[PDB]
RNA sequence: UAUUAAUCUAGAGUGUGGUAGGGAGUUUUGGAAUUUCAUGUGGAGCGGUGAAAUGCGUAGAUAUAUGAAGGAACACCAGUGGCGAAGGCGAAAACUUAGGCCAUUACUGACGCUUAGGCUUGAAAGUGUGGGGAGCAAAUAGGAUUAGAUACCCUAGUAGUCCACACCGUAAACGAUAGAUACUAGCUGUCGGGGCGAUCCCCUCGGUAGUGAAGUUAACACAUUAAGUAUCUCGCCUGG
């Protein structure tokens, strides 16, 4: 099973050519995590992937904190759709 | 002392092959191989590091497909 | 993806080993494109593996999903008529992006034919000479470099106060 | 005061009157050295040799012992300082 | 390592076999005692460095 | 219209950035240097050229009016020895130095200059004493 | 400076386009070499050492030829080398996967550095359970040497070295040099991306080395990959 970066960007874009915002970045990051949790659960001895997984987890948290500091309302819209809290 | 020419040239770079396949230049790789079914070093083979690694992987792959010998004896 | 198998079968007889290749083709390869095959045929073997030295050599240039490998690989060993099979996935070989790159091919072609004219050289060798053993410096620098030399992108700046 | 004929590889602080010139050519060297000698000779009141002179009298020859040039080579005579253990 | 004697002379044969055997000998002393990876890596780099420096002043 | 060739980047501290640039240029005998332009750096450099340690300082802007970089040169004498002797920064990030007017420092018994930006932009120590008003102390330059 | 209300891209990220890797895990495969066993030939030593002796051998050893089984590690390539944050990574393949370099008329618009506490990884030895065991070898036995030898030598030799799952979290874990940021001569190599178009070589952007001045050091020495000129943050030192 693999993902498609093109589809996630077209779905998560707020407006065209916005291929480098925070919403598109975090949506792509969450999708790779789902795939990466699967891979690590299967293997359980690959630690470089674990390091990458931890680093990626931390980046979303910092990114979500920033988007909370500025324009908190858009944070609510993105969080209810993506369902990342829990 | 001794004297000779520093001609030491990477063949594939001039011919720009850019790609090595074991069933496209098989007779070429046998030249790089020493008579003792042994991959010759830099001093003898003359290729650059990149093409030497490429020829080395190809030579070992041919030696797995059982196309070339592995040592005399 | 696009894979490349190099199959090995015993040296029994040509048509039946060709026939042997066809079952191995139609059974496995769950999802596949066109399977063009060539016939390197009964070439000598470097060692008596599987108590065999005369083998027919086949190469398959199919393309498909990653699932096309598992069933064929697990059935090859069981089949007593096949000595070896290698699915060399060319997307991981030492150099795959350059062969698809168009301008790279051109410059590669470019490089080979001139070096070859050098090889042809009116009464060239003067002795065995090896492929080269006789290569002069690239004369004066490749002037094309000096002319088509790329100027980087910096910036023009305008004075405001003094 | 010290004057010298620097050849691109000299520290300018040590010299006082630098005179950009060659130093490996047996022709450039001779021409410049006589010119300084010529100043001294004019000051001492004896006739000059090369300074304040026309074309016909300055021509000089190139000494014998490929071709007179000025390339610095012989780099193979500089290996790593003997080491290892 | 088969090399034919050619039956024309003998000396020439021992002149080449001496070379082949010395390179053969080299690996024979290498494979008698097991050394750790750090010590083993050190002797490889040392042999290469010895050969290198020699080739530097011989070229 | 002045052209360049290298990309211009700078360190974050604008007083010591200039100080590092000036000190390194002095030690390396360099003449032309470039850095990003800020109004604080422009103003402190303006009083610097008025107090006489550097010769010229020209700030330029992009064709889009989004970036500005100030490129200054030093005043070397004929024998090629500079006029600046030493620079040292006091109010580094983290520890900000605040001294009242009565405790305004005197640099090298008045030979050097102390740079103080009290309330009307940056201002030299001597004129600050004249106005009997003190404040932020950036760096010592002598 | 701090707070708030906003704008911009140069910091840092994202995408497209080039692109180099022994980066990692899982599953399969292969050849040399050793050991054991099977079958021949053969006929008195082999083995070991400073010299020997335990030891093996007419029950036919060593050797030679073929075959079978099994375990461990992957000559050459292999480097005045590559990758990873470190430990580390070198027979082959498949699947999954991490990061990085170069150019960006694209995008978000300070989203950045450090990090107490916390989490993850972390050589080898060691532990618990179950397999595996060819070779090697702590502990142990014997033969030597020795004034003595519980050691250096030799012959045997268990745990262990291997695999799966659980722990242990220490090393001269070293570049004896925390990370980030800005500036400061040069030369000689080598590697990667890019530009030209014979290689070779030239230029640009990076990685890895050598030499080398100002500068620094108590000296040795460092020296654009700093131990130089400076800033931020963390950890640590205060005689034996
Ligand atoms: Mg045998
Ligand atoms: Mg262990
Ligand atoms: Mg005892
Ligand atoms: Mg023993
Ligand atoms: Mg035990
Ligand atoms: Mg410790
Ligand atoms: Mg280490
Ligand atoms: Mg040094
Ligand atoms: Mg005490
Ligand atoms: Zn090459």
């Amino acid at each position: 099973m693999q993902i498609d970066k093109n589809g996630i960007i077209k779905s998560a874009q707020l407006h065209d050519k916005d291929v480098g915002s925070i919403q598109v970045q975090v949506s792509l990051l969450t999708s790779q995590i789902k795939q990466l949790t699967d891979h690590l659960l299967a293997n359980k001895k690959d630690f470089i992937s674990k390091r990458g997984l931890y680093a990626k987890v931390s980046k979303r948290k910092r990114l979500l904190k920033y988007l909370k500091h500025n324009d908190l309302e858009a944070y609510r819209n993105l969080v209810k759709t993506l369902n990342l809290r829990g | 002392p001794l004297f000779k020419r520093s001609k030491k040239y990477c063949r594939f770079c001039a011919i720009g092959q850019l790609r090595i396949d074991l069933i496209d230049d098989l007779e070429a790789l046998k030249r790089f191989l020493s008579p003792y079914a042994k991959i010759n070093p830099r001093r003898i083979t003359g290729n650059c590091q990149m093409h030497q690694r490429h020829v080395a992987k190809a030579l070992k792959r041919a030696r797995y497909l059982a196309l070339v010998p592995f040592v005399k004896d | 993806m696009q894979y490349n198998i190099i199959l090995l079968v015993d040296g029994s007889l040509s048509l039946e080993q060709a026939n042997q290749v066809n079952e191995k083709q139609q059974q496995t390869l769950t999802n596949v494109e066109g399977l063009q095959t060539e016939y390197l045929g009964l070439k000598e073997l470097a060692y008596p593996i599987k108590k065999q030295l005369s083998a027919h050599y086949y190469r398959w240039k199919f393309s498909g999903d990653n699932q096309s490998t598992k069933d064929f690989k697990r059935t090859a060993n069981i089949n007593k008529q096949v000595l070896r099979e290698l699915i060399i996935n060319l997307e991981r070989e030492y150099g795959y992006l350059a062969s698809i790159n168009p301008k790279k091919q051109q410059l590669a072609l470019q490089k080979r034919a001139k070096y070859d004219e050098i090889i042809a050289r009116e009464n060239n060798p003067e002795n065995p000479d090896v492929p080269v053993t006789s290569g002069l410096a690239s004369t004066q620098p490749r002037l094309s470099r000096t002319e088509k030399a790329q100027k980087p992108k910096e910036e023009l700046w305008d004075v405001v106060q003094k | 005061p010290v004057v010298a004929l620097c050849n691109t590889n000299t520290n300018p602080e040590l010299v006082d009157f630098i005179i950009p010139a060659n130093n490996h050519q047996p022709q450039s060297t001779c021409l410049l050295m006589n010119l300084l000698a010529d100043a001294v000779a004019e000051a001492k009141a004896m006739p000059t040799m090369f300074a304040y002179k026309p074309d016909e009298e300055i021509q000089i020859e190139i000494p014998q012992k490929k071709q007179i040039t000025s390339q610095r080579l012989n780099i193979t005579r500089n290996p790593e300082v003997l080491t290892r253990e | 390592p088969k090399i034919e004697v050619k039956n024309d002379d003998l000396e020439l044969a021992l002149k080449k076999f001496k070379r082949v055997s010395l390179e053969i000998r080299r690996l024979a002393q290498r494979h008698e005692y097991h050394l750790r990876k750090g010590m083993r890596l050190r002797e490889k780099r040392k042999i290469a460095q010895k050969k290198r420096r020699k080739f530097r002043n011989m070229v | 219209m002045i052209t360049t060739t290298k990309p211009i980047k700078a360190h974050f501290d604008p007083v010591a950035d200039l100080l590092t640039k000036i000190n390194n240029a002095r030690k390396a005998k360099l003449m032309t240097v470039t850095t990003i332009a800020s109004k604080l750096k422009i103003a402190i450099l303006e009083i610097l050229v008025k107090e006489g340690y550097l010769a010229n300082f020209q700030v330029l802007e992009n064709k889009s009016k989004t970036k500005r970089i100030v490129t200054f040169n030093l005043k070397y004498t004929q024998r090629r020895i500079p006029s600046i002797n030493g620079v040292k920064q006091i109010s580094k990030p983290g520890l900000r130095i605040y001294r009242p007017f009565e405790k305004l420092p005197l640099v090298l018994n008045g030979l050097g200059i102390a740079i103080i930006s009290t309330s009307d932009g940056v201002m030299t120590d001597k004129v600050a004493r004249l106005k009997k008003i003190g404040g932020e102390i950036l760096a010592y330059v002598w």
